[PDB]
RNA sequence: GACUCGUUCAUACUACAGUGGAUACACCAGAUCCCAUCAGAACUCUGAAGUUAAGCACUGUAAGGCUUGGCUAGUACUGAGGUGGGAGACCGCUCGGGAACACCAGGUGAUGAGUCAG
RNA sequence: AGAACAGAAAUCUCUUGUAGACUAAAAGGGGAAAAGCUUGUUUGAUUUCUAUUUUCAGAACAAGUAGAAAACGUGAAAGCGU
RNA sequence: AAGAUCUCUCAGGAUCGCUGGAGUUGAUUAAUAUAAUUUUACCAGGUAGAGAUAAUGAUUAGAGGACAGGGCCUUGACCUAUUCUCAAACUCCCAAUAGGUAAAAAGGGCGAAAUAACUCAAUUUGUAUUUCACUCAUAUUAAAUAAAAUAACUCCAAGUGGGC
């Protein structure tokens, strides 16, 4: 059905988005995006891992969807649904077109740069190896080279864990859904 | 003090929403009610109104009298009786908005407010 | 203040600006040497022909 | 395919952010004498006298003046040859240039300096300096103030 | 949404300060200034008239890049010195004011003896252009009276007759600059009521000018004029915020 | 102190406050005539009885905005060289040039001509 | 946010409103004391002639830009209108 | 040379371009003209980039609030501060490279005097020209550097206009 995908590892040609000029695109494969315990407070979790790009890879929309489902299933089997949040940190947005003259729209794709997170897991400290393993399962569903990492941040914040604790101690940091708002001392109360 | 809330404009509306004659009769009724020639709406002529000032306006308001809920936020009001009425109120210095050299905003603490306008209406 | 510049490279396959600079510099035949007065302007011109010249 | 008068002018002729709105009144007062140098900068708050694309950002001598028009001699590269073109524009687009003013300022400063020098019979190199090499010098650095460095480890 | 969004401030482009304030037109000014560009050092002198509630102000203006130079200027409250103590907002006053400015300008040039202009009411002279000055050029407006006074004085300012009374009455213009209608209104009001007459033209009553006398006084004055022209700082503010915060924590 | 013409065209804006009215601005008083309307609201004309309430001026605000400066960052990017590296994607080195947003700190005006009033 | 019939729309009023409207028609530019909308007066959508720009051979047509000699139109006037 | 414009034109032709010869003019005075160059001035820019909390279009989430359906509550819409990722035909901002103009003697200075039917209010108010004066670097040359005049310019004509 689809082209065999060895065609699209190279990410030449300009970007070309779903747009008023182009029209008519088939649907993106992934509509799911984030999953897990999505409503969890910033206080509850504190561990974070990332699966990070290196090639300049294109990343098929379908591949992305598959990777997400694989990741999710691995966490759910391991630590269940109280204990994590899986956030896809990339999107398809670029249209690919083919002949049966100029092509016709046929699929969509994501085009990461080097050194960018693909899949992110927010979780609790006991479960970071499990999450790392989930990402490792995920990597086999992507074209190109990727490495798994862990961070010294509180997860879904700019702040280091120690910084987060320090700010929390002196009351400068407010939890505001998903992540945290930093008080900047401006105007009346 | 100088800060006296008074009538600034009175507008009287009659709409039939249709063609001539009935519209003309309404305009004649409005004219008899107060003298000044009516002026009219659009074409998608449809409706009529006139504006009043001063002693003439006060007489129309006075006959009008014979509710707390339905004053505007801005400090104006109307009522229904067939015929429609709208009463526009201000302190003086309303001229600052329209006088051609200097056209500009009045201060917030000089705008009418709902509560003061209601208090004036009960008082009057 | 002065700089002796020695050319290092053939006639063939030379960018057009580089050829022009060489002509002004005054190094045509391939192992030609000349003294050049260090300034700002001379140094910039020298910078353009740099991969094609040794100097000191 | 097509190549009409305002072709491809989108961002070029459009105004910068917060620079919309009519040509300032003061700007009509500026002086233009014959042979003055003058830039051709497009506007679009004025429509009459708008010049063709190429003469944007070019600068030339004024050769002729009318009621609101100014003739400008501009060089144009046509294949193997520059040739002189008489672009008639209106005043809103023509701007009094500064490139000339550097030279003119230099003449004035030089004249005064030369007159004084010549009066004293003190021979002088009035011509431009054109930055030489750095001369030798002796420099005190405190031995406690100096900092020493190494390239950073990777992270 | 809230219209006074951050974005709304951020995009905003202000109109020029004088236009924002509302004093100047700009469109009229740019048209007014420009001379034909092949002419050189022809500065197109504008006769600027602005009608303030108290009094009309007549200046001779020349546009320059670092801003307008005023050569002669006259205000209506000078007419007191020339025997008119009252009515300084008036049309009659404006005609006088314009005339005074023109004569003083000529005296400064030293061309007062060169042109003695128009006597009473019915080489080439120096030229100027009337300013609209943001008021409508509606028929019978005060600026035209000022223009007429300037012209009668000696300045050449090209004009139609259209915006004097009637679509032409020269006799009505003569009555008006003399002030005869103002007198008529005074007589009319006195006949109507004595309380209204005294309350209205109260200053006139105090000075003691009968309606009849106004034209004579204005004429005498007119003849005479033609013959004879603190911030705080950041360290301090920082302190102020600290003090305010401590007090606010205690207070409520 | 104030005004008239302006200039730069947000450090000049906006929003909310406070503070100021000798003379001045203004609001404000009135409709006979010129004038203008649906309406003396505007505009026009004619006043000078009242008043700082507003306009206006001045200042304030951990103000928003705007504006300098740092810092982002020698990061991103890039001209020239390379029988350099990399299977490829792409990435170093040599001679050079070099950002932006955010963030943080300061700032919130200056001024030409003419005039009136102690 | 208010005002008989009156509702999501009808008209009227006040507040907020830098353009989110409208500008014959593609799409992009430009425009708020206007270029928009409303109103008044009009016919310069005129005759004659240059210098020229665009494409380009620096030919042509065409479309313009800047003038000049006439005669006028409008505005109080500068002006603006080929 | 395989560019270019026009061609019942695409295997052609014309006409430009690029080439040779002939000639004059100019240089022949380490020079001025001049230069596929830099310099110092001075501009003109909206691409890589960067941005989404700057506008337009996309676009994923929750948090805190005062209008629509049902029984304090639920689904919301709707706001407000946020958040994930974005655009050849989006743009607050924005490089490098490339491009233009500038760098004095047939000129420029500061003066005088003339001339005109133009200009201006101005027979002197300017303009512009013209004529006289006075005087600007030059013993490295009004910034370098230059087998920089082997230059200009005219004529007559070729071949070429499939390219890679």
């Amino acid at each position: 059905g689809r082209r065999p995908a060895r065609c699209y590892r190279y990410c030449k040609n300009k970007p070309y988005p779903k747009s008023r000029y182009c029209r008519g695109v088939p649907d993106p494969k992934i509509r799911i995006y984030d999953m897990g315990r999505k409503k969890a407070d910033v206080n509850e979790f504190s561990g974070v891992v990332h699966l990070v790009s290196y090639e300049y890879e294109q990343i098929s929309s379908e591949a992305l969807e598959a990777a997400r489902i694989s990741a999710n299933k691995y966490m759910i089997t391991n630590c269940g649904k109280d204990n994590f949040h899986l956030r896809v940190r990339i999107h398809p947005f670029h249209v690919l077109r083919i002949n049966k003259a100029f092509g016709k729209p046929n699929g969509v794709v994501a085009r990461v740069d080097i050194g960018q997170v693909l899949l992110s897991i927010r979780t609790k400290e006991n479960f970071v190896s499990k999450a790392c393993e989930a990402l490792r399962r995920a990597k086999y569903k992507f074209p190109g080279r990727q490495k798994v990492f862990v961070s010294n941040k509180w997860g879904f914040t700019p702040f280091s864990k120690d910084e987060y604790q320090q700010y929390k101690k002196k009351g400068r940091i407010i939890s505001d859904g998903v992540s945290c708002k930093f008080i900047r001392e401006k105007g009346p109360l | 003090v100088m800060r006296e809330i008074k009538v600034n404009k009175l507008v009287l509306n009659i709409c039939v929403g249709e063609s001539g004659d009935r519209l003309t009769r309404a305009a004649r009724v409005l004219e008899q009610l107060t003298e000044q020639k009516p002026i009219f709406g659009k074409c998608r002529k449809i409706s009529c109104f006139v504006t009043v000032r001063g002693k003439k306006a006060l007489e129309i308001l006075e006959k009008g009298l014979k509710r707390r809920k339905n004053f505007s936020d801005t400090g104006n009001f109307g009522f229904g009786i067939g015929m429609d009425f709208y009463v526009h109120l201000s302190r003086s210095g309303y001229r600052v908005t329209r006088r051609t050299r200097r056209r500009s905003k009045i201060s917030k603490t000089h705008k009418v407010t709902k509560e003061d306008a209601m208090k004036w209406f009960q008082t009057k | 203040k002065v700089v002796f510049v020695i050319r290092l490279k053939g006639v063939n396959k030379l960018p057009p600006k580089v050829r022009s600079v060489f002509r002004l510099l005054r190094l045509l035949q391939v192992h030609n040497g000349v003294f050049v007065k260090v300034n700002k302007a001379t140094k910039e011109m020298l910078k353009i022909v740099e991969p094609y010249v040794t100097y000191g | 395919k097509s190549r009409g008068k305002r072709s491809g002018t989108r961002y070029k002729f459009s105004k910068k952010f917060r620079k919309h709105g009519e040509c300032t009144a003061n700007k009509y007062l500026e002086k233009l004498n014959y042979g003055d140098y003058v830039d051709i900068v497009c506007d679009s708050t004025q429509q009459k006298g708008m010049p063709f694309n190429y003469y944007h950002g070019k600068t030339g001598k004024i050769f002729h003046i009318t009621k609101r028009g100014v003739g400008v001699l501009v060089n144009k590269r046509v294949k193997h040859r520059i040739e002189q073109k008489k672009v008639c524009v209106r005043i809103e687009h023509v701007r009094k240039s500064r490139c000339n003013e550097d030279f003119l300022l230099r003449k004035i400063k030089n004249a005064e300096l030369i007159k004084e020098a010549k009066l004293k019979n003190e021979h002088i190199n009035i011509k431009r300096k054109t930055e030489g090499p750095k001369p030798a010098a002796m420099i005190k650095v405190p031995p406690s103030k100096i900092i020493t460095i190494e390239p950073l480890p990777f992270y | 949404k809230v219209v006074k969004n951050k974005a709304y401030f951020k995009r905003y482009q202000v109109k020029y300060r004088r236009r924002r304030e509302g004093k100047t037109d700009y469109r009229a000014r740019k048209a007014l200034i420009l001379q034909d560009k092949n002419k050189y050092n022809a500065q197109k002198l504008r006769f600027v008239v602005r009608k303030t509630n108290s009094q009309v102000i007549c200046q001779i203006a020349c546009a320059h890049i670092e801003g307008d130079k005023i050569l002669a200027e006259a205000k209506s409250k000078e007419l007191i010195r020339y025997g008119i103590p009252v009515g300084l907002k008036n049309y009659a006053a404006a005609y006088a004011t314009g005339l005074l400015c023109a004569r003083r300008f000529l005296k400064s040039l030293n061309l007062d003896t060169q042109f003695l202009g128009v006597e009473k009411v019915t080489r080439k002279p120096i030229k100027a252009f009337l300013d609209v000055g943001i008021t409508r050029t509606t028929t019978g407006n005060r600026v035209f009276a000022a223009l007429k006074g300037a012209c009668d004085g000696g300045l050449n300012i090209p004009h139609g007759n259209n915006r004097f009374p009637g679509s032409f009455n020269p006799e009505q213009l003569r009555k008006n600059i003399l002030g005869i209608h103002v007198a008529e209104y005074m007589k009319t009001l006195q006949e109507e009521d004595n309380d209204k007459y005294k309350t209205h033209f109260n200053d006139y009553l105090k000075n003691n000018i009968g309606a009849d006398d106004i034209e004579q006084m204005y004429l005498n004055a007119h003849e005479k004029i033609r013959q004879n022209p603190k911030k705080l700082n950041a360290k301090l503010r920082k302190k102020r915020v600290k003090e305010k915060l401590a007090l606010y924590v205690e207070l409520q």
